[PDB]
């Protein structure tokens, strides 16, 4: 099955009908203000009325702002795209930071285009050069059309094609019983391979045997393909066709991220505007997520101003676990939360607070029921005392070894002696930090 | 036009076996699937 | 219900600078309000750019954060007109690991200047009657039909190769260029395509054209000096324009391109038009790009540029000494400074009133008192976000008119930077790297 | 007398990690003595690795230098069993000029996740006795020989065209696949190739295959996740796989990889095996990497992390801060810390007795007191070198067993770092850059 | 017309025949000692007998150092190559910082070459390859038809490869040269345009004159262009030269062996007398931005015997050397290079001399300014700066065009000076509001 993820127990925000945040919903307890604020944010995402909006999430480590940001995508669904990106990915050797952020802005937004396809496929029963009778003194023989037979399990059908395609059928190898791909709209003819029925005549043959297609001879089906503006920017960035020698050699070369000029962006915006005016393509906005925003360079902080002031900028969310810190790139400059005041004024700050011991016990119970672990009352109280003493995260991490050791000992439930032995063997971060002080001279 | 396909498939030499023939044997002049039946065919020939 | 690629934004609602024919600033026009001094100066630079008789000039804009320094540049950008080229670049954009910063500056200066070229070509447009080809060189004929006249033309070797390469068959409306040689199929006829082969290909249909078959059309285009320099430098580099792989172009090629463009202006076949280069937060740009910009601006092809500076009296990056506006005295004295006066209380009410017509959100008269007070105590941007989210919660309560309780709800949901700093001081000890 | 590519090493004297049903570490197990809680927690997290029910877990080991962090790490790795994906990389290995550090750590997390698949195939591999063809559709047969049997194959026209295109001749050992149709030439026979006076530039000798000529069997292939990335990124993924030239991989291809592998897991065809990622000397690492490890742990899929820090408090490179284990406090809580204890003077004698069996050099009970005195007063590795360096002097003395005078002699030949510092203080003025 | 340039009004140094500097000449006023000092410099560059000379210009910003550099550039003429360079240009990701300074010398020195070319061009009546046993083509037979006559010639398989490369067919006009070996195609003759009512190929008339014509072509090329041509095989008839022609033209460093070989072949051309070498002038602006390593290479660069004359521009005083982190040197130039360079002193302009600059620039911009506005612009210019009054000329003319006045007035200058802010006043305003910044 699916491997259990730390955030996999968060299925969404769990909002009510009136907009208020239920206390316990979708495995989330507490943080009513943050869940309601994000509850308005998802209404902005669904509304699509504004662009370039930047939200900020601040608070102590372990408050669940990442669980809320990831819960936003779960509440929105799979219709709108969601692009989490850490600030560490902004620094790259080949591609510049501004091109990284731009390509992320193109990664958020996406398109969906509906298209119909008509395809003829099957085994070839017969191929005839149908000859009409029109003898002329200028040219002796006349051929009106070529008949191509096709056989499938559901039915057989014959097709009357112009003789011009027989020049390609004679240009490439075509044998009786060859399963071929023929599209009516494109008009091109490709050879799939030999049918599996004739594979029994020879013990060894070079041609591979593809099975006969199961279905009607003429297949017309409508499929909607979703392609993001970033994919469009890459396909427009490098040619996919390898007919050219420079495209073949460049295809042999190692692919590297290239800086894309704004002209291609403008052309994409224009053709996208045209298809939107036609109504065939459906455009949906994306949701960009950013974690460890305090790790960005000051050049990225100033670039986010011109990036956010644009109307094509998708909604961006930020996550900052740090307080007042020195801005990276400048030694003597200090700013609250680790972000300059210019961007910090533009972003919408959301405050988060630490959980109470009761909420710690409830979250521990939720994680226990998620991982499928049973906890006794008293051991849950002592574990809540441990989490309150140090952190919620450590008390969450203490669940697995007590479950495994409990199964080894034969007890299907966790006991205070189990969490006591586990708490004795393993060391919390603060206790280890205090132990390092005495032996620091030997280190 | 495609010719009429052969109805009967080829079969193995030892006829408690028979399966589509994997290879042909020149010494015994008969087709066999595996060395197991090949021992019986070579012993019979 | 259809949503374009463009969406509502901070500076997007501005349709222009709102200026009269006398260039004197109007209080409220074209989505801009207040700041008569900077509006008038923006009128001076707009009339100057429309004159275009002078080149190599730099205009700087300075003021307090939140005075609309970007709103003015977007105002002149939208009021300049579509036919005039405009380019907006940021200091962090010209920094790249592939090419040098100075080369990026040359791409900016040569990119801002537009070149308009007109082309007159005679094309043939009509519905194909029949297509005949004889292969032994292949020689064939093409019979076309229009409502005014029916024509018959002969096809050559390259023409047959082009049509057969384009998969052109009888019954399709096509457009052929005599001088260029290009063929573009527009579609098929309804009646001629009503009876088709059993293949049954359904793609598109186009009505039969009318009038003369061969007509003369004029198609005007604009090409950037950087585009021409990349195309001619890469030796058929048409893909390198969209790919962006080109870099470090030789200066001799650029000089030859400048001389050839000057010769084109002397011939009159091509015209040169000025363009604007907008730079925001230039104070973070390295001093090397400033020293290269001062001497590089002296060129005749160097367009007029406009820079903006948020702060003042700050050391330049790479140097340990402080300078006004983070700019050396050579450049700071080399360009003119335009100061923006901070907005007053009377203008804030009108700025918040513009969002009523722009966002189509009905605002009560009692909301402008508290909302205006929030605009006085806090940032006007936070006031605008308070208007947007206040309209979201207003829709949540399904009311037509904005209520103060909804604004109090949004104000309870979102906190100001100063408040987040106040709580960050209480929880700062638990926060990392305090 | 034959020497393999592997030789005796510091961590090579231990094979496997002894445990019990109650996870009680033995006093001496597989050459490991001490660290009861460390070995017990290592068995707990090891059984956790064997379960693999959860992902995104990080375990940091803490203790004084010389406590056997790499010893217990390698013991856990060997006790985990073979065919388990294991990647142990130094903190400096992720630094590369061609690749970014995010791509280095990313590929480090991707390569340690294996996938076991099952595929049935049929192959015909044997030595060709003869080849004959007749062209009027050409019909031909070939005679093959194996130790068990010899048989002929009648092949079609194009199947003849493949062998004739490859210039295949009789007497060569080849492999033929009927389903795919490709031909793989392994080489030529010894007796057949012996007739030639000289051999070509590219040739090889392969013994006659034994067993069934045509084998139809099911084989379980174990693949790694890092291989698919290059193959789906480039047309040729193996060339850049062995060359290591690929770098800066797009995340969209990785997302499509995770989606397709998730589809395979939904089909139940292949099952994923968890893996171990070990990082040593993590005290020196980039804060950007420390920020990336957050989402690396919060990802849906990720191998188990085992990291070692040899320093209690050290300033992180790139910033000025004081933090435990040279790691930030935000990532400090994501780690499961296992403390260790220094080795007792009584256990030193035991582990030295274990090290005697590695060199098979017997030592008297009186020598373990001096060698243990050196392993106590000074670093243990110095004494581990004292026994090996002393055995050579013993062989120079032509004695059957080492003596205390050997450890005294080698102790006079080699000095401790503290002693070299003491002499370096006397001669330090003569040394450069004192 | 031509766009107005800041230095466009400077036509040269404005010196008499005796070498003295006139008060106002060639659009330049003042700096009599500087212009008179350059009067010997232009005689040195025109004398060409000396090399490895560097002349530094020391003066306050806005005193016309660059105007003196471009003034010398206009004084030497168009035949003398003049290469401007900025201190920030030497930094490049593709090549080392030294290679730029080394290439700027080859780009500075120009070379005039006369080339005698034999030309065979005209209509192609027949083209057939010969067949020889190894099916290889040993020779080519191509006839040439012209209005003067018809002559059959034989071509090599390489020239045939260039023809098939150009898709040459019977009935087209081509251009063929011998020494270079390249092949061009002019187009199809106009006589055949009547057979097809519609054709993609454009038609050109049949040329006139003899088929074979020897002509002399005098071309001016730079030793840096020659150095790049010898450095990389971009042009040529080779298929590898075509592939490299398709490849991106990234910059690469040139080896000293190739440079010495260039000196050998150019020296042989000078000994033959067909090529005429002329010295160049290398100008360096914002020299204080150059690195101490670039100066270290400038030690050997200026001491080189083949180095063209180099002029430097320094607008700053005592400053810390780039990269030294400690030592500060006068004019941003270390004492080692500063001892070698020749320094020229530049003085600030006087209040009386500033008004003449304001008037000359006002006339250059095409604006009619009254004497009152001239005296006011001079007064405020002496109060703050000359550059400010220079920048106030155009906007006041714009206000004059708006109000309909034919000339600028004190209310126009007062309104423009009221709108725009001086650097001193703005810097003073930044102090009160600095807490808000
Ligand atoms: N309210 C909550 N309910 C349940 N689990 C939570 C809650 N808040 C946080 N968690 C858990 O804590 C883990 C770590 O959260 P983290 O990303 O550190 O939060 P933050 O980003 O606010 O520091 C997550 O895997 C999540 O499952
Ligand atoms: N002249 C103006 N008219 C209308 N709105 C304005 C004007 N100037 C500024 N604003 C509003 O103020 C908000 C913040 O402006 P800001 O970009 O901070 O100005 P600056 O760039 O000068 O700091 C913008 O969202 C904009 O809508
Ligand atoms: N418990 C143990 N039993 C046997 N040998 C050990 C033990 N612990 C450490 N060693 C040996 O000590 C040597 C040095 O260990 P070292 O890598 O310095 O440990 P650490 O990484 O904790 O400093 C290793 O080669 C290992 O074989
Ligand atoms: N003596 C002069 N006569 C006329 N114009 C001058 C003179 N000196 C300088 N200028 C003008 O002043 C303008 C600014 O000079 P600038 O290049 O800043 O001097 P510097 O290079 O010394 O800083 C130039 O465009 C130039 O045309
Ligand atoms: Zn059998």
């Amino acid at each position: 099955t699916q491997r259990i993820a730390s955030h996999s127990h968060v299925k969404g925000l769990g909002l009510d009908e009136s907009g208020l945040a239920k206390q316990a919903a979708s495995g989330l307890v507490g943080q009513e203000n943050a869940r309601e604020a994000c509850g308005v944010i998802v209404e902005l995402i669904k509304s699509k009325k504004m662009a370039g909006r930047a939200v900020l999430l601040a608070g102590p480590p372990g408050t669940g702002k990442t669980a809320l940001a990831l819960a936003i995508a779960q509440e929105l669904g799979s219709k709108v795209p969601f692009c989490p990106m850490v600030g560490s990915e902004v620094y790259s050797t080949e591609i510049k930071k501004t091109e990284v952020l731009m390509e992320n802005f193109r990664r958020a937004i996406g398109l969906r285009i509906k298209e119909t396809k008509e395809v003829y496929e099957g085994e070839v029963t017969e191929l005839t050069p149908c000859e009409t009778e029109n003898p002329m003194g200028g040219y002796g023989k006349t051929i009106s059309h070529v008949i191509i037979g096709l056989k499938t399990a559901k039915g057989t059908k014959q097709l009357k094609l112009d003789p011009s395609i027989f020049e390609s059928l004679q240009k490439e190898r075509v044998e009786a019983g060859d399963v071929i791909y023929i599209e009516a709209n494109s008009g091109a003819v490709k050879r799939q391979g030999r049918c599996d029925t004739y594979a029994t005549e020879f013990d060894l043959e070079a041609e591979e045997y593809v099975p006969l297609p199961k279905g009607d001879v003429h297949k017309k089906k409508e499929i909607i393909q979703d392609v993001t503006l970033h994919d469009l920017d890459v396909a427009n960035a490098r040619p996919q066709g390898g007919q050219d020698i420079l495209s073949m050699m460049g295809q042999l070369m190692k692919p590297k991220k290239t800086e894309i000029t704004d002209k291609l962006r403008g052309e994409i915006n224009k053709v996208v505007n045209k298809y939107i005016d036609q109504g065939i393509a459906e455009l949906v906005p994306g949701v960009l997520f950013v974690d460890e925003v305090h790790m960005l360079d000051i050049e990225c902080f100033t670039y986010l101003h011109r990036a956010l002031e644009s109307s094509i900028a998708p909604i961006v969310i930020f996550a900052s676990n740090r307080g007042n810190c020195v801005i990276r790139g400048t030694e003597d400059i200090t700013s609250p939360h680790g972000i300059p005041l210019d961007l910090l004024d533009r972003v919408m700050i959301i405050r988060t607070m630490l959980y109470t011991p009761q909420e710690m016990k409830q979250i521990i119970k939720i994680r226990a029921q998620t991982e499928g672990i049973n906890i006794s009352e008293e051991a849950l109280n002592h574990l809540g005392e441990i989490g309150t003493k140090t952190t919620l995260r450590y008390s969450v991490q203490l669940l697995t070894p007590a479950n495994l050791l409990a199964k080894i000992n034969g007890k299907d439930s966790i006991e205070k002696e189990h969490v006591e032995e586990i708490s004795e063997l393993f060391y919390d971060a603060k206790s280890s930090a205090k132990i390092l002080a005495d032996q620091q001279d030997k280190y | 036009q495609r010719p009429s396909p052969s109805g009967p498939p080829p079969r193995c030499s030892v006829p408690g076996c028979p399966h589509p023939r994997r290879y042909a044997c020149s010494r015994t002049g008969q087709a066999l699937c595996s060395l197991q039946c090949y021992r019986i065919n070579l012993q019979m020939r | 219900d259809v949503t374009r690629i463009e969406r509502i934004g901070a500076h997007s609602h501005i349709r222009g600078l709102g200026l009269d024919d006398a260039l004197e600033p109007r209080q409220a026009s074209q989505g801009m309000v207040g700041q008569l001094a900077a509006r008038r100066a923006a009128g001076v630079v707009l009339e100057m750019i429309r004159e275009g008789k002078i080149a190599g000039r730099a205009v700087l804009i300075a003021g307090q954060p939140g005075t609309g320094k970007t709103a003015i540049a977007m105002g002149m950008a939208q009021a300049l007109g579509p036919d005039t080229p405009f380019t907006a670049i940021a200091g962090s954009e010209i920094f790249s690991l592939e090419m040098s910063k100075t080369e990026a500056l040359t791409q900016a200066f040569r990119r801002s200047i537009g070149v308009r070229i007109k082309e007159e070509t005679e094309i043939i447009e009509g519905e194909v009657v029949e297509i005949q080809i004889d292969r032994p060189s292949k020689v064939g004929k093409l019979t076309l039909k229009t409502t005014e006249m029916e024509t018959i033309y002969d096809l050559g070797t390259k023409m047959i190769e082009s049509l057969t390469k384009d998969k052109v068959q009888a019954g399709d409306v096509i457009t052929i260029d005599k001088a260029t040689g290009k063929i573009s199929k527009l579609g098929r006829s309804f009646t001629r395509a009503r009876d088709y082969d059993a293949m049954g290909s359904q793609t598109k249909f186009v009505q039969c054209p009318d009038g003369e078959l061969q007509k003369r059309k004029e198609v005007v285009h604009t090409v950037s000096l950087h585009e021409i320099d990349v195309i001619n430098s890469r030796t058929q580099g048409f893909l390198a324009l969209f790919s962006g792989d080109t870099g470090e172009i030789k200066s001799e090629v650029r000089e030859q391109i400048n001389a050839k463009v000057a010769e084109w202006r002397e011939e009159g076949k091509a015209e040169i038009i000025p363009g604007v280069l907008f730079i925001d937060e230039v104070h973070m740009l390295d001093i090397e790009s400033f020293s290269f910009l001062n001497r590089a601006l002296e060129s005749d092809m160097a367009p007029v540029l406009i820079m903006a500076t948020n702060r003042g009296i700050t050391r330049i990056r790479g140097t340990s000494y402080q300078s006004p506006h983070g700019i050396p005295i050579d450049l700071l004295d080399r360009l003119l400074i335009v100061s923006t006066t901070p907005y007053s209380e009377k203008d804030t009410k009108q700025i918040l009133r513009i969002r009523c017509e722009e966002e189509d959100v009905e605002m009560s008269e009692d909301a402008y008192t508290v909302l205006t007070r929030i605009g006085l105590e806090t940032s006007l941007r936070y006031a605008i976000q308070l208007i947007t989210a206040a309209s979201l919660v207003c829709r949540k309560r399904k009311g037509t008119e904005v209520q103060v309780d909804d604004i109090k709800r949004v104000y309870s949901l979102f906190l100001d930077e100063s408040r987040s700093t106040q709580y960050m001081k209480e929880y700062q000890d638990a926060f990392l790297f305090n």
